[PDB]
RNA sequence: UGUACAACGGGGUAUUGUAAGCAGUAGAGUAGCCUUGUUGUUACGAUCUGCUGAGAUUAAGCCUUUGUUGUCUGAUUUGU
RNA sequence: GAAUGUUACCGCAAUAGUAAUUGAACUUAGUACGAGAGGAACAGUUCAUUCGGAUAAUUGGUUUUUGCGGCUGUCUGAUCAGGCAUUGCCGCGAAGCUACCAUCCGCUGGAUUAUGGCUGAACGCCUCUAAGUCAGAAUCCAUGCUAGAACGCGGUGAUUUC
RNA sequence: GCAGUCAAGCGUUCAUAGCGACAUUGCUUUUUGAUUCUUCGAUGUCGGCUCUUCCUAUCAUACCGAAGCAGAAUUCGGUAA
RNA sequence: GUGAACAGCCUCUAGUUGAUAGAAUAAUGUAGAUAAGGGAAGUCGGCAAAAUAGAUCCGUAACUUCGGGAUAAGGAUUGGC
């Protein structure tokens, strides 16, 4: 059971919900309801329609904390050396000096 | 209680739901739960 | 109470939709425990 | 349906009653198909027979090669535009009405199908399956 | 679906199989790069953090970082780009590609270990595979040992032994620069 | 005279598509005063942007309610 | 809807009505039969047609929600906010109503006809028939379903005092 | 218009599987005629649309008997509206 | 005022605010609208209804009494500032 999304507005289309439009070129357009569906038939441009995701994404509306930082990093430092070349005499010769 | 024991196949089938719709019936509902709606919408002028 | 929608797999060997999801409408009736307040005994008569 | 239709077909909303004209979406020479009958459909005072995805109709070619015109041949419906609903719950619809001319056994006259095809038709007739690109 | 896990500290790898929507479900709607806590996917991996690095759906098309979408598309690809190896100077081929968002269609999810949970995973933590090649350029030896332009490399180049049945040989690189 | 009832108010749910007001280095541009500009200044300018997925509407046969306010014996008739 | 004491609740069931229909595909099976050409059916399964009774989660239609937004002409000094144009026009539009345009559901016992039979005389033989009797149909009677006799009926509650 | 009896023929052979001459007995009242009984101080004197019900001399569907029924297909007949 | 306009629509002056009334909004109506997919299959017949429409530009067939046919047909455009 996949939830789909509205290819005009961007709303989740839970199952059996809204309509599905197979355009002449076989591009497919899932609507959640007759609103998106008519705007869409009306050659309306989702980027100019305030309540749409596509609008909001492009107008930077209330994203706020996604542009807020995070903490996802690591810390390793494990010697393996070089196969066939004694990974033994490769840390004792690795004593350095500076 | 049915007045006969149907064999049918159609009866006998042992269903088990995967998902029960729960979005509003008072409109073109988009959200199962307030939690879902809150998730997807972001934060509103009311709220916290 | 009303109706909602359901999603479940189908178990119907032979059908094109065997082992595929189907979506189906269901009704819901509110069903709080009934309470027993009496018994009544009937007899058979040639008038029924 | 009937002949050469291997498989069954779940009922799908009738969209093309007799007199409908669908785009001819093969490469046979025919540009359109004029529906004159629907195979395996029944009787009711004043009901017009009507075809849906994967139906066999009898048709004529109103606009096409002259060698295809003035005669009745079979055809198969491949795109609807009248919204129908699958058992997976979706109401879907093409952008045009479109079938392809076929013989009683359900073999295509031409060799490509131009445009998408409904799956419920692909499923139904093998040689239509072959000549397809995008199905559904 | 099959999980292809790497532990890039030992250079370990082993695949795992997971047949449980719930145990799987964790990775869904996750993109490439997002981190994933472990216990959800099994008890073996409790604590273990996984970075999602790619994978192939059934049909075997590969993911492509940053497409978003949990579907397939067909892109124009160029030189220096994933899921494409150009056959000819300035050639671009138009190829199908799978999205970078994990769905149930993936045959395999590619995963990297980033934090090692409370327990050891057999063919992974327990085994450690050595780095095939060693430093070959002048200053690189100097940095894989920290030597200062004083110490002379020629004796710090690495030496790989091998036998000719009854002749055991020795072959070091060829310090460039 | 009580998990009473009603009128409002609140909260949910829904419909539209971003209120009024204010602000702006947005705006094809335009006038006016001189101290004629090394952003000169004062305003005006369809429209745009921000506060603002805002504002409005939401049971009249939607859901709900620890708040507010009020209501809670008039009439007629019936017997083996 | 008056009157069978009043009133209330729960029931019975006389009589009357009654409903389901047809096709295909898979499979049987390239089988039985056939020199060949060709070429079935019962059981099983999946769908369909025509009909019927509902129902509105979904989709679609409807729009005075005159709900939100947009537009022309004018009128209120402007602004805000509105009026008028037999519902001014347009896009969306909840609720309701609604569509093989949408979804869901449509029962199983018996007795029989034709007909094929048993046993069996008439008529020492023979006969399904004369006595007696088995099997049997989209039939019929029930089961189920809808009314419920306003002059058919049962069980049960409470039955007025100024 | 519909259904019989006789059985000369037809059907390779074979009257009656399926048919059937010369004759002949009937039934029907969506044919057309014959009549002129009712209506001329008026019974709306084509067809279609809609919609109910009824007949059966049954086209389909249920179950049957028969065949010049190998199968498939068909034809004849019964119970059947 | 809009506009080509004595059109339609809204306004000033003047004049009306007369037309039994209340409550509901069943069927069937009269009058006003809309309808997915199909597009005359309806019907004697496209009856009814729908479509078209102003202006500016571009473009314009047969045939002809040379005057026409002609807004032929077919197209694009149109607000505000
Ligand atoms: O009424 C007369 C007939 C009649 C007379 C008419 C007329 C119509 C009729 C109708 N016919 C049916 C049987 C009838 C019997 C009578 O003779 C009627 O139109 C003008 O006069
Ligand atoms: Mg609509
Ligand atoms: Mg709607
Ligand atoms: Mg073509
Ligand atoms: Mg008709
Ligand atoms: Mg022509
Ligand atoms: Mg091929
Ligand atoms: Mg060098
Ligand atoms: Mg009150
Ligand atoms: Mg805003
Ligand atoms: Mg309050
Ligand atoms: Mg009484
Ligand atoms: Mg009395
Ligand atoms: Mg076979
Ligand atoms: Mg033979
Ligand atoms: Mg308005
Ligand atoms: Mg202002
Ligand atoms: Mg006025
Ligand atoms: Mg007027
Ligand atoms: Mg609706
Ligand atoms: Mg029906
Ligand atoms: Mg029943
Ligand atoms: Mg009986
Ligand atoms: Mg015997
Ligand atoms: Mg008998
Ligand atoms: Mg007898
Ligand atoms: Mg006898
Ligand atoms: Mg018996
Ligand atoms: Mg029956
Ligand atoms: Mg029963
Ligand atoms: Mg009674
Ligand atoms: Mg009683
Ligand atoms: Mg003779
Ligand atoms: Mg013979
Ligand atoms: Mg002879
Ligand atoms: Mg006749
Ligand atoms: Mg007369
Ligand atoms: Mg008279
Ligand atoms: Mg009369
Ligand atoms: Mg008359
Ligand atoms: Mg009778
Ligand atoms: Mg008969
Ligand atoms: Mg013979
Ligand atoms: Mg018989
Ligand atoms: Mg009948
Ligand atoms: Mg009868
Ligand atoms: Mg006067
Ligand atoms: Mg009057
Ligand atoms: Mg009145
Ligand atoms: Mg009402
Ligand atoms: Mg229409
Ligand atoms: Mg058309
Ligand atoms: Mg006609
Ligand atoms: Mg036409
Ligand atoms: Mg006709
Ligand atoms: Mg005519
Ligand atoms: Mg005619
Ligand atoms: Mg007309
Ligand atoms: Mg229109
Ligand atoms: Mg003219
Ligand atoms: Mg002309
Ligand atoms: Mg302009």
């Amino acid at each position: 059971m996949k939830v789909e999304i509205d290819s005009f507005s961007g709303a989740k289309i839970y199952p059996g919900r809204g309509t599905l439009f197979v355009r002449g070129d076989s591009k497919i357009f899932r609507f959640q309801n007759s609103k998106s569906a008519s705007l869409f038939k009306q050659r309306k441009n989702p980027r100019r329609i305030a309540w749409t995701v596509l609008f909001r994404k492009h107008h930077k509306k209330g994203i706020t904390e996604e542009v807020a930082k995070k903490r996802s990093r690591k810390t390793v430092k494990a010697q393996r050396p070089i196969t066939g070349a004694s990974l033994d005499l490769i840390k004792e010769r690795r004593s350095l000096k500076p | 209680k049915s007045l006969y024991t149907n064999t049918s196949r159609k009866a006998l089938e042992e269903v088990s739901l995967k998902w029960i719709d729960t979005a509003s019936k008072f409109g073109k509902g988009r959200f199962q739960t307030p939690a879902e709606k809150h998730a997807f919408m972001g934060t509103l002028k009311k709220d916290l | 109470a009303g109706m909602t929608t359901i999603v479940r797999d189908l178990d119907r060997p032979g059908s094109k939709f065997h082992k595929r999801e189907v979506v189906e409408a269901v009704t819901v009736v509110d069903t709080p425990p009934v309470v027993v307040v009496g018994v009544v005994g009937y007899v058979e008569t040639p008038r029924g | 349906s009937g002949n050469g239709a291997q498989g069954t077909k779940f009922r799908i909303s009738l969209g093309l009653p007799v007199g409908a004209i669908m785009n001819c979406a093969d490469n046979s020479g025919a540009r359109n198909l004029y529906i004159i009958a629907v195979k395996g459909s029944g009787s009711r005072l004043n009901r017009l027979p009507a075809a849906s995805l994967g139906d066999m109709v009898m048709a004529t070619v109103k606009k096409g090669k002259p060698e295809l015109r003035k005669k009745v041949m079979p055809a198969i419906v491949v795109r609807q535009a009248k919204s129908w609903r699958r058992r997976d719950g979706v109401f879907l619809y093409f952008e045009d009405n479109a079938g392809v001319i076929a013989n009683p056994k359900g073999e295509m006259k031409g060799s490509a199908i131009t445009g998408p095809v409904g799956k419920e038709c692909a499923d139904l007739w093998p040689r239509v399956a072959s000549n397809s690109g995008v199905v559904v | 679906m099959k999980l292809n896990i790497s532990y890039p500290v030992n250079g370990s790898q082993k695949t795992f199989e997971i047949d449980d929507e719930h145990r799987i479900r964790v990775f869904f709607d996750k993109r490439i790069g997002q981190e994933v806590d472990g216990e959800a996917v099994g008890d073996e991996f409790k604590g273990y953090v996984f970075k999602i690095s790619g994978g192939n759906d059934k049909q075997g098309f590969p993911m492509k970082q940053g497409v978003l979408l949990p579907t397939r598309i067909k892109l124009l690809l160029t030189k220096n780009v994933s899921c494409y190896r150009p056959r000819r100077d300035g050639e671009r081929k138009r190829k199908s590609v799978r999205g970078a968002i994990v769905g149930p269609d993936l045959a395999v999810l590619a995963l990297v270990i980033v934090k090692k949970g409370e327990q050891e995973l057999e063919g992974l933590t327990d085994t450690t595979v050595p780095k095939r090649l060693g430093p070959k350029r002048a200053n690189n030896i100097r940095k894989f040992f920290g030597l200062s332009k004083e110490d002379d490399v020629r004796d710090f180049v690495i030496r790989r032994e091998v036998t000719k049945g009854e002749k055991t040989y020795t072959k070091a690189p060829k310090i460039q620069r």
